[PDB]
């Protein structure tokens, strides 16, 4: 699913 | 209208600059060429995004405030329903859900 996100 | 009004009013603080760390996941649709995202329609029958009730807002598509409230539940429910609890977007969520929450009770 979704990757750490920090963007 | 003045429902209406209200919603806009609340969208546009969850567009703000004070919750853009926590907010920006929900601004546009998911992204579902992103790598890691190939089964999120498989999951998600409905997705939802802050620019769509935005548009929709726009258009006149919600005739109250209950139908706005409901496409924004349903953004957050969909981030609840396809990621893990534990990771970090649900904790973006879970604040962005209380900003909204809190202001939607008080309209």
């Amino acid at each position: 699913g979704k990757a750490g996100k920090d963007s | 209208s003045e429902q209406l009004k209200c919603c806009s009013g609340i969208l546009k603080e969850m567009f703000a600059k004070k919750h853009a760390a926590y907010a920006w996941p929900f601004y546009k649709p998911v992204d579902v060429e992103a790598l890691g995202l190939h089964d999120y329609c498989d999951i998600i029958k409905h997705p939802m995004d802050m620019s769509t009730i935005k548009s929709k807002l726009e258009a006149r598509e919600y005739r109250d405030a209950q139908e706005f409230g409901a496409d924004v539940r349903l953004m957050f429910s969909n981030c609840y329903k396809y990621n893990p609890p534990d990771h970090e977007v649900v904790a973006m969520a879970r604040k962005l859900q209380d900003v909204f929450e809190m202001r939607f009770a008080k309209m």
